């Protein structure tokens, strides 16, 4: 993921599309978490019927 | 994508058929990410057969 989410910083993307299942979507945002790209100036948009599900 | 390289392209449709599989697509787009690559791809195959001409 970190590896990942530098290549992203090389396009310096500020908007993501996630489209992954309930348990990857938490995987994934700890990650984001960890790595702090939740701070404002980045957006997402969860791609299922879950996101309220999702623990946000 | 050796042979992508060797034409150091950037920009490219990637027409393709789902029959022999989304794999080298999502090959392609993998290496199109380090690369900086401005891929196009587009599914011809679904198109009908009947008016295979308009589309």
């Amino acid at each position: 993921y970190r590896s990942l989410f530098q290549d992203l910083e090389l396009k310096k993307e500020r908007r993501v599309i996630l489209d992954c299942e309930r348990d990857k979507v938490n995987d994934i945002v700890d990650q984001v978490i960890t790595i702090g790209k939740h701070v404002k100036g980045y957006h997402y948009i969860i791609a299922n019927l879950g996101f309220t599900d999702g623990d946000l | 994508l050796s042979l992508i390289e060797y034409y150091q392209w950037d920009k490219f449709a990637y027409l393709y058929d789902s029959d022999r599989g989304l794999s080298t697509l999502q090959a392609v787009l993998d290496s199109a990410a380090e690369k900086k690559w401005q891929v196009t791809a587009i599914n011809v195959g679904n198109i009908n057969n009947d008016k295979k001409d308009e589309t």
